[PDB]
């Protein structure tokens, strides 16, 4: 049978269910009050105003305290302008497929559908000197950090990437026939490796041999667009979205798959793993988060590795913007160009952003690939 | 949704699941109280409902703050 | 090219971190307050302090604490800058020469990640078995002190919690073990854990504690007679002890956040504690004696003190 | 006896004196340079006095003042004593509230300290203070007009109060300190920029306040408007306000005409003899420029995240116009131009570094990119920036720029001469293998340039708070930095003790 010594306990715990955010070990009640447990209120948080956050980091810390970093990029990643227009008017019609900037910035390199690259001043608006490459077109175009070297990649030709050189001398230096898609390393760039379908074979730059050739046929997630790709610790390798160490050559943990196309990057901190929209771990594989807004989509990010952006590869290409925040992944802006993205660069001292938009409707005949430059953080 | 929560005993109320995890903490929170707090409330209810004579004699048992 | 020249007019005043202990004499109170990169050797004297000798280093001192380890009569002192370089202090007198002598130190760091968000924190385990650092938000980087170490060693042991609010340790339970503020993606709990030094591993914690107060700020540990862990919030006080609970919620503090704390007693009978606009309160504990060796808590006490400067 | 030491103090013979000012034994240098010989932080280094020459002392025996004594000169006697002896003597006039800025009129005797206190929101009346700060009691009290916001309905209800923020305009007394007259803005209106100066041919001398209107919960602001001020016969006046669409954040003088920085939009100002401003020019290619310094015609832009921004004005085209820019994106901090060629800035990461204007104007492309020519590591934050010494003017370096900080560590920023360059920098790597810092840290390590991303090595600069540490080592450990070095008296001869420890005294007259 029931007493006082169940019904006012079970009186004040419906009573307690009004509660956000409610308490475990609770203090003891007032039966004439209401009962309220402690909501979450901030004194140690900058406030949401900028100039309250310019007040108060002049006689505290850098920011203006705690979470008082992230809200300078809630103000500073939202806004863009157009710099300037680069046309190719050779043929009086653009035909650009792939865009990246030098080591220090001052040419950007562009990537036609004839096979040849074409530098561009960033402050002339003058062509340079374009450079007989590749017969195909031209897919992926990266230099290093030192200014040393450069590979560029063909769609069909029969050498399929170019490892030239930039600082005298224009010379593939190597050559590679068999990979579709090659990245320089991280931390020591001594190594480049490839990947042609879903098999990764680690290279050098001295001596162009296979140093180590992972694939496992055992475990193979077996995408559509295989990217092989470093930590910047230079220690796992993404193959097919499965960890590598490089060091005794064995497979570590294989990641499920979702959307048929992309195989995995990783995020600047080193301690994630991103496949198309599932935030992975490093040390015990669990999930993290899982963003809508991450269909089918390529990231870039800052130099630093504090603002991520995205483009979308739907058939349109890059209806819009999107970029994303590297710690929370708390979406900052979604501005919107009119026309059709393609290619999508930023520099390592962070203020352009080579954009390879498309002219013109959807029309596989006519494809006018001019090229824009944006400004980063400005109305 | 019973399994990947905290495991309900196949009770039918609230099917969220953040409204499921908080019916995980106030189930099983450790609710306590001070007796004094409802022996006024024993006392309020006896003068009201016409049989106050006994209001008095509850000065020897506990405290009687008011009236 | 152009070539300048800088110099110091004023030395620094604001204070960041003061340590007491015995760091000149054996049996001799002093104070220790660093400010910017100045160490200030003070002594307690029954008329007030007097210094000794002031020391400046290459580097914000933002993290420091004494601890006297096993098989010395006085004490260390351990001083991190702001650049990762550690460093271990030890104070050497004889007659007029009065020297500081670094015995071991080492730049600690790693190459990639986000440093923090909340400064860096650094306490001492009690039983000088280990040196807490929080210093790349998912790394715990823990110093294992040995006198095998001329250089210091560095162990990165992972937290699977990566946005920790608070980190202290706890009192002598045989092991030494951990206490956490850590923010959930849904809720926020404390959790504790164990960490075995010679397996570089986390074991499994003896609290669990799923659910706390939503502004959890600072944990205050209490020592060995009746150990456990206060947890101070925003607007309410507890106290844990694995089995037992305790909670109070005083309308004293309603208008301030707690700041700052000390254990005044050496057996953790009051506390002092301030706030971000000047007060100053006391925690009263009422220890109760259940058994003849059996010791607990009962009740606590929160008593205005009156106004100070900002602590 | 042990070895001599020549110190000069001046031209004419020097009188040296022990006496008894309260207690302690203080000890007077009668000199042509009068200065205290007794304690410097309980140290040897000598101490000045506010007088000009001091010949003879003589312990009288007033009655308005203990224990005094009295200076017989070649002027006035003056019975006076001497407090606690250092080198900063420092001065408390305590308000009890959050002081922002300050500024000085020369034709007024009387300062300006904006202000900041802290309330809350009363349930029947409008605000209710906390405790009695020095802004309520005041000798003269006055609230602003012409509610010029009230189009906006922005001002919506809040619940508590929840400590919103209260700001007013302290013109502090020349002498007695005392707090002349108290000025409350409107509601939620900050105090950001202050100045103080002559605008056109009016003769007036002015406070200048810029203003911005803030609400939390909110983005940055697009409100505020600017206000300037007059203390005609120890009255506030409102002349004259300017309604501006965006935050100000610093205001300096240019040639009478006014200069602000208003949400990346660096607007520069005119005065009309109608008590008017109008906008002469603009600019647009900022980020958020938030700091503005200028020396004859040339403006130096901060910008927020990218840097260093030189600006030109050109009086005939009556535009501004883009010589250069620098493009490394750092967080600025403070900035401040040495000599219209080389700018110092600051940083959040705790660091120094000059751009210098580029020379080679060989194209245009290079015209236009400035140079960071020179690194260091502060490892101080830094607020403030500004001319003038702390030394005497007995009419070496040249020029002098002191900097305002968070930890109230107080330096001393000046140019060197490139000889001395040469002489300076080889001598900081002599003491780098001699001086065993505590740490075992290496002084060109910490003063290393170190941001998240560059860890270059630091260049340019001097760190003489290591060079003034030679005069505290002994003459055994002073004979090895003394190796086989230079000197410059064109000439060249080889170092020695006696003569490098004049050049560090060289520096020491200055700090």
């Amino acid at each position: 049978p029931p007493t006082l010594d169940s019904i006012i306990t079970e009186y004040l715990r419906e009573q307690h269910a009004r509660c956000k955010n409610p308490v475990a070990t609770c203090p003891p009640f007032s039966l004439f009050t209401p009962h309220q447990c402690p909501e979450p209120k901030q004194r140690r948080q900058a406030p949401i105003n900028f100039t309250s956050r310019l007040n108060r980091r002049a006689s505290f810390p850098k920011y203006g305290g705690v979470d008082g970093g992230c809200f300078d990029r809630h103000l500073i990643f939202s806004r863009f302008r157009p710099i300037s227009v680069f046309r190719e008017a050779n043929e009086d019609e653009s035909g650009f497929t792939c865009c990246a900037f030098s080591a220090r910035e001052r040419f950007l390199m562009l990537g036609t559908c004839t096979g040849q690259l074409k530098l561009y001043n960033v402050f002339s608006g003058q062509e340079e000197a374009s450079y007989n490459c590749h017969n195909s077109a031209i897919t992926h175009l990266e230099p290093s950090r030192d200014g040393s070297l450069l590979l560029t990649s063909a769609t069909w030709s029969q050498p399929l990437s170019a490892l030239w050189g930039m600082k005298s001398v224009f010379d593939m230096k190597h050559s590679f026939t068999e990979d579709h898609y090659v990245e320089f390393s991280k931390h020591s760039q001594d190594r480049v490796i490839g990947t042609k379908g879903d098999i990764a074979h680690i290279y050098d730059i001295q001596t162009g041999n296979k140093l180590l050739t992972l694939f496992n046929p055992d475990l193979a997630n077996n995408y559509k667009r295989n990217c092989a790709t470093f930590n910047p610790t230079d220690d796992l390798v993404l193959n097919d979205g499965v960890l590598w160490d490089v060091r005794s050559a064995q497979a570590i943990h294989k990641f499920d798959k979702f959307n048929m196309n992309i195989s995995g990057v990783f995020h600047p901190n080193g301690l994630e793993v991103i496949i198309n929209t599932e935030i992975w771990d490093l040390r015990t594989f669990h999930l993290l988060h899982t963003v809508p807004a991450l269909d089918q989509c390529r990231v870039v990010f800052n130099h630093t590795g504090t603002v991520m952006y995205g483009a979308m590869l739907q058939s349109p290409f890059g209806s819009s913007f999107r970029t994303f925040n590297a710690t929370d992944y708390k979406p900052i802006a979604t501005i919107d160009v009119k026309r059709n993205i393609f290619d999508l660069c930023t520099d390592t001292k962070d203020c352009y952003l080579a954009v390879i938009e498309n002219q013109g409707s959807m029309d596989a005949l006519n494809m006018d690939t001019v090229c824009r430059l944006y400004e980063v953080g400005r109305q | 949704i019973e399994r990947v929560s905290g495991k309900p005993l196949l009770i039918g109320t609230d099917v969220s699941l953040a409204r499921l995890q908080k019916a995980d903490v106030v189930a099983q929170s450790r609710i306590s109280f001070p007796e004094k707090e409802l022996l006024l409330l024993i006392r309020n209810h006896l003068i009201s409902k016409g049989l106050g004579e006994t209001a008095t004699v509850l000065t020897k048992e506990a405290d009687l703050p008011m009236t | 090219m152009s070539y300048n020249y800088v110099v110091t007019a004023q030395k620094p005043t604001a204070v960041n971190g003061c340590v007491t202990g015995h760091f000149t004499s054996a049996e001799d109170l002093n104070l220790l307050i660093a400010k910017n990169t100045r160490l200030e050797i003070y002594v307690v004297t029954a008329e007030g302090l007097r210094p000794v000798k002031e020391v400046g280093m290459y580097g914000k001192i933002a993290v420091m604490e004494l601890f006297r380890p096993k098989g010395e009569s006085k004490d260390l002192l351990f001083i991190l800058t702001a650049k990762y370089n550690a460093c271990i202090l030890e104070y050497k007198q004889s007659g007029e020469s009065i020297d500081i002598i670094t015995r071991a130190h080492g730049n600690v760091q790693d190459r990639i990640g986000r440093p923090s968000e909340t400064g860096i924190i650094g306490i001492i385990d009690p039983e000088c078995r280990m040196i807490g650092l929080r210093l790349y938000d998912g790394l715990f980087k823990v110093i294992p002190l040995d006198r095998d170490n001329k250089e210091l060693k560095a162990f990165n042991i992972r937290l699977e919690e990566l946005h920790v609010i608070d980190v202290k340790f706890l009192y002598g339970c045989q092991a030494p073990t951990i206490c956490f503020v850590y923010q959930d993606p849904q809720g926020r709990h404390v959790k504790t854990y164990e960490v075995s030094l010679r397996e570089k591993e986390f074991n499994k914690g003896p609290w669990k504690q799923e659910n706390v107060e939503a502004e959890a700020s600072m944990v205050i540990a209490v020592p060995e007679p009746f150990g456990g862990a206060i947890i101070i919030g925003q607007e309410s006080i507890t106290y844990h002890n694995g089995d037992k609970y305790l909670a109070i919620a005083p309308p004293i503090i309603k208008q301030s956040t707690i700041v700052c704390h000390n254990r005044v007693d050496p057996n953790g009978s009051r506390y002092l504690l301030g706030d971000m606009e000047g007060r100053l309160f006391m925690l009263l504990l009422e220890k109760e004696e259940q058994m003849d060796g059996t010791v607990t808590l009962k009740d606590l006490r929160v008593e205005l003190l009156g106004e100070t400067s900002i602590a | 006896l042990s070895d001599r030491k020549k110190v000069t103090l001046g031209t004419q013979p020097t009188v040296l004196r022990t006496f008894r000012s309260l207690s302690t034994t203080n000890v007077f240098a009668c000199s042509d340079r009068p200065t205290v010989i007794y304690s410097s932080n309980h140290k040897l280094v000598f101490s000045n006095v506010n007088l000009k020459e001091v010949n003879y002392m003589c312990p009288l025996n007033s009655d308005g003042y203990p224990d005094s004594l009295a200076l017989a000169n070649n002027s006035t006697l003056t019975i006076g004593t001497i407090d606690e002896i250092q080198k900063l003597h420092i001065r408390t006039v305590p308000l009890y509230e959050s002081p922002r800025k300050i500024c000085y009129q020369e034709v007024s005797q009387c300062f300006g300290v904006l202000s900041s206190r802290i309330e809350v929101q009363d349930t029947s009346g409008g605000t209710t203070a906390l405790r009695p700060s020095a802004s309520t009691q005041a000798l003269s009290s006055s609230v602003s007009s012409s509610k010029l916001f009230s189009s906006s309905t922005a001002p919506h209800e809040t619940s508590f109060g929840e400590e919103v923020e209260v700001h007013n305009l302290l013109i502090i007394d020349q002498h007695t300190f005392e707090v002349l007259h108290a000025h409350q803005f409107l509601q939620n209106e900050y105090a950001l920029s202050l100045v103080s100066c002559k605008l056109g041919k009016d003769p007036n001398t002015y406070f200048i306040v810029g203003t911005a209107m803030v609400y939390p919960e909110e983005a940055e602001p697009k409100q505020g408007r600017i206000v300037v001020f007059q203390y005609s016969d120890g009255k506030l006046q409102t002349v004259a306000e300017k309604e501006v669409k965006g935050a100000v954040y610093s205001m300096v003088e240019f040639n009478g005409k006014l200069l602000a920085s208003i949400n990346s939009t660096v607007r520069l100002y005119e005065w009309t003899t109608e008590k008017e401003l109008r906008t002469e020019c603009n600019h647009y290619n900022n980020i958020m420029a938030l700091y503005l310094k200028t020396k004859g015609d040339f403006i130096l832009v901060g910008d927020l995240m990218r840097s260093v921004l030189l600006l030109a004005y050109k009086p005939m085209e009556g535009n501004f116009e883009e010589i250069a820019r620098d493009f490394n994106p750092n967080w600025m901090s403070a900035v401040e131009i040495l000599d219209d060629d080389n700018f110092l800035g600051a940083e959040n990461a705790f660091n120094l570094f000059v751009c210098q204007k580029d020379s080679a104007a060989t194209t245009d492309e290079e015209r236009q990119h400035l140079q960071e020519v020179g690194l260091f590591h502060l490892g101080e934050f830094v607020n403030v920036f500004c001319h003038g010494s702390l030394v005497m003017q007995n009419l070496p370096t040249q020029g002098s720029v002191l900097f305002g900080t968070v930890n109230g560590m107080i330096g001393l920023v000046t140019s060197l001469s490139e000889s001395w360059y040469n002489l300076l920098l080889d001598m900081q790597n002599r003491l780098n293998k001699v001086i065993k810092s505590v740490g075992k840290i290496e002084h060109s390590f910490w003063r290393s340039f170190h941001t998240e991303r560059k860890t270059e090595p630091a260049t340019g600069f001097i760190d003489g708070d290591l060079i003034e540490s030679f005069l505290d080592i002994s003459r055994p450990k002073m004979q090895e930095v003394v190796a086989n070095l230079q000197y410059d008296d064109g000439m060249k001869r080889e170092a020695t003790a006696d003569d490098l420890i004049k050049v560090v005294e060289e520096l020491t007259r200055i700090h």
